[PDB]
DNA sequence: CGTTAATTAACG
DNA sequence: CGTTAATTAACG
DNA sequence: CGTTAATTAACG
DNA sequence: GTTAATTAACG
DNA sequence: GTTAATTAACG
DNA sequence: CGTTAATTAACG
């Protein structure tokens, strides 16, 4: 059930 | 905390 | 498919 | 008529 | 704590 | 090989 | 709140 | 412009 | 803690 890329550190 | 999918 | 919000 | 490697956001 | 499958990067 | 401004998640 | 890497802005 | 997904709202 | 209302970031 993931969906999209957190935005990056 | 965040929603269950 | 959208992602996080902005 | 793009698959493999790497990454990461899901979970109970 | 830590695997799983979806996503993303890589190659081109 | 352009460089700084602004934004981002992580941390305990 | 602060840090440092990433991303956006700038023209 | 519409749709799926995320986020806000409600008491 | 449940559920729908409201928003917004996907596409091309
Ligand atoms: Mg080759
Ligand atoms: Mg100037
Ligand atoms: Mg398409
Ligand atoms: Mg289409």
């Amino acid at each position: 059930k993931r969906g999209r890329g957190r935005p990056r550190k | 905390g965040r929603p269950r999918k | 498919k959208r992602g996080r919000g902005r």
